[PDB]
């Protein structure tokens, strides 16, 4: 389970580099409207012989024909994007950090200044890796700006 | 001893931690309500003793467990 | 048109239930797409769910979620949404972290709350990945597009 | 059929294969971990109520 969690996230490296070095959009390919062909000849509703109520059932077959087939396109181009990060996950560098926990000796005990440097390790990834730098006004230049609104009466 | 401690370890370390605490709490009371529905016996008497006194020594740890189990000195 | 006189963000209803009415009015039941257009509206009101619960904390249980939906909060409406109860959340964090059942509980509810009260640490999908928010908003450009093709053409 | 002109791929298949997993939080992480690591200070510290101190080791009185 170790060696898979490590197969695992080093195919999602590769997957991330082949997906950067190509520099296509996050998007683009999970959305199955980008492997649809709009170019497709369209049939033509008034040669296939349809009664009164048939034409939207005829509708509703073309539109999920077309609809399937551009999600098969897609289940396509995800098989054969697969085998081409597994085959670069092959080749790959496996040096990632290891999951914080406390360390813990064969007979001695765990001291509370391990488990809370661990803890220091869990927090410091609940920042984000790029934030805004949203300034709260401290109370040391709050009040040094009220009061001097107030000393002019305000 | 070993083997049959680390086979029973591994038998247990597979299982999530809301089964096991279920099946050793079924376990638990299973084993007591054998001892409490033995009427008057002399094994049964010193099974639920020794329980109370099981539980006085989680209780002088929990009043200080750097110094352990207070003893009469 | 009925319920098409209004656009899809702008009546009063919330959107996955505007969905609902536009769905039931432009198709029979029959069709393909008053099926896919019912099952759009569960993953609208599959976000307005976790819209209401992530405004709950802030602005009550009456949290008018219909005003968020349609105009979102500006990161700096997040900013002072933080402050403004950040008095009431640093001394719950005291007084969870008093009650607390060990002191490695206590440091984790304070250590998770000097993270979780400072207002640059809430994460700006935006601001982390510039290239997907971007291109979720033309997800929603693209749709629209589409719809204007279809009235060119008309 | 100006509806064969439309893309056919939904507007919910495409939310449901951009949005196809729901994603690992980054709390999850936190409160997960620290939940368990408060059973490896219980059992495992010597300033905790319950250590296991003396019941592993039982002590030489």
């Amino acid at each position: 389970k170790k060696q898979a969690t490590e197969n695992l996230m080093k195919l999602l490296q590769a997957y991330k580099d082949i997906g950067d070095a190509k520099s296509e959009p996050l998007l683009k390919n999970h959305n199955p409207r980008t492997f649809e062909d709009r170019d497709y000849p369209v049939p033509d509703f008034r040669t296939q012989n349809l009664k009164a109520g048939d034409v939207p059932k005829f509708f509703d077959t073309v539109i999920s024909t077309r609809a399937s087939a551009a999600i098969a396109s897609k289940d396509k181009f995800w098989a054969g994007r697969k085998t081409e990060a597994e085959a670069a996950s092959a080749k790959a560098s496996a040096a990632f950090p290891r999951v914080a926990v406390p360390e813990w000796k064969k007979g001695k005990t765990v001291s509370i200044e391990n488990l809370n440097t661990v803890t220091d390790k869990y927090a410091a990834a609940l920042v984000p890796k790029r934030k805004l730098a949203l300034p709260v006004l401290p109370e040391g230049v709050k009040k040094a700006v009220e009061d001097f609104a107030a000393s002019v009466g305000q | 001893i070993e083997a049959e401690a680390a086979s029973i370890l591994d038998r247990h370390l597979a299982k999530p931690v809301a089964q096991i605490r279920k099946e050793q709490a079924s376990a638990y009371a299973s084993l007591l309500k054998r001892a409490e529905t033995a009427k008057g016996a002399k094994w049964a008497e010193k099974y639920l003793e020794d329980v109370k006194a099981v539980q006085w020594f989680d209780a002088s740890v929990a009043e200080a467990p750097a110094s352990g189990p207070k003893v009469a000195a | 048109l009925g319920p098409q006189m209004e656009a899809l963000g702008a009546s009063d209803l919330l959107l996955s239930e505007q969905i609902r009415v536009i769905t039931e009015h432009r198709y029979t039941p029959d069709r393909l797409q008053y099926k896919e257009g019912m099952k759009l509206a569960d993953k609208i009101a599959a976000q307005e769910a976790a819209l209401k619960e992530e405004l709950k904390v802030i602005y009550g249980d009456n949290v008018d979620v219909k005003h968020f939906q349609a105009s979102p909060r500006t990161p700096v409406q997040q900013l002072f949404d933080s402050l403004k109860n950040a008095a009431a959340n640093k001394e719950r964090a005291a007084k969870e972290a008093a009650a607390a059942a060990s002191p490695y509980l206590a440091y984790a509810v304070t250590k998770k709350q000097e993270v979780q009260a400072d207002p640059s640490n809430i994460p700006f999908d935006e601001v982390l990945y510039p290239q997907l928010s971007e291109e979720l908003l033309e997800l929603e450009l693209s749709d629209i597009r589409e719809d204007e093709i279809a009235l060119e053409k008309a | 059929d100006r509806v064969l002109s439309l893309p056919a791929v939904s507007k919910n298949q495409v939310l449901e294969n951009v949005f196809h997993t729901a994603p690992k939080a980054p709390v999850e992480h936190l409160e997960k971990m620290v939940s368990a690591n408060s059973k490896v200070y219980d059992a495992l510290n010597l300033q905790s109520k319950r250590v296991l101190i003396w019941q592993v080791k039982p002590a030489l009185f």
